[PDB]
């Protein structure tokens, strides 16, 4: 369906279908496709007067996938995203991921939990985010 | 004659703030972003209304044309 819609230059429906595909692929542990789709959608939405404000969220999702693959990969991806999108350096997602990287770099689980709880207090986490966070915590 | 008396000094408790400068700035930034989003929504909604108004005339014209054609064909047929 996404390919058919993109064939007719229907960007919104194709983007939504690709979002669903990337989410389901991430659920199935297929990180490469999820990160590729998230990066593509974020880059596409960065250049819009209306969707621009959402460009951050997608990046964060992609960043989370990197954490599953490795740590230094996630750090490098964060650096690349911040350089590409400077305004990403003030969003709460970047601060949370920086704190999680700092805690995870020294075998600190307590600080990990405190940061997770502090962020979740302001906003309730969904099943996808909480499951990915539990996986990352279980890693170490 | 050990009858002493005293005088008093006063101190002012800090005024109500020093919590109105961290949530405050974030509140203002979010308000600005919401204002920009509302302006964009205004513009898009006006454009959509104009487009619907444009569609109406073509709709009415096609309805009239089809009705007239059907009536004419029926009249000639009989």
């Amino acid at each position: 369906s996404a390919d058919y819609y993109k064939g007719e230059e229907s960007n919104s429906s194709a983007n939504k279908c690709l979002l669903k595909v990337a989410g389901y692929a991430a659920q199935l542990e297929q990180y490469q496709k999820a990160i590729d789709i998230y990066e593509q959608v974020g880059t596409s939405a960065m250049d819009s007067p209306l969707l621009k404000y959402s460009a951050k969220d997608y990046f964060f999702k992609a960043a989370l996938c990197h954490f599953c693959i490795d740590m230094l990969n996630a750090k490098l991806a964060v650096q690349k995203y911040e350089e590409l999108f400077p305004a990403f350096s003030d969003s709460r997602e970047c601060k949370l991921m920086k704190k999680l990287l700092e805690a995870h770099e020294e075998q600190n689980v307590d600080s990990y939990t405190e940061s997770v709880k502090e962020y979740d207090s302001i906003s309730r986490l969904d099943q996808w985010l909480t499951t990915m966070l539990l996986r990352i915590k279980k890693t170490i | 004659d050990m009858r002493n008396e005293l005088e008093e000094m006063q101190r002012r408790a800090d005024q109500l703030a020093d919590e109105s400068l961290e949530s405050t700035r974030r509140m203002l930034q979010l308000v600005e972003e919401s204002k920009d989003a509302g302006i964009r929504t205004l513009v898009m909604l006006d454009e959509q209304g104009e487009q619907l108004e444009r569609i109406e005339e073509g709709m009415d014209q096609i309805n009239k044309d089809m009705k007239e054609a059907e009536k004419n064909l029926t009249d000639l047929g009989k």
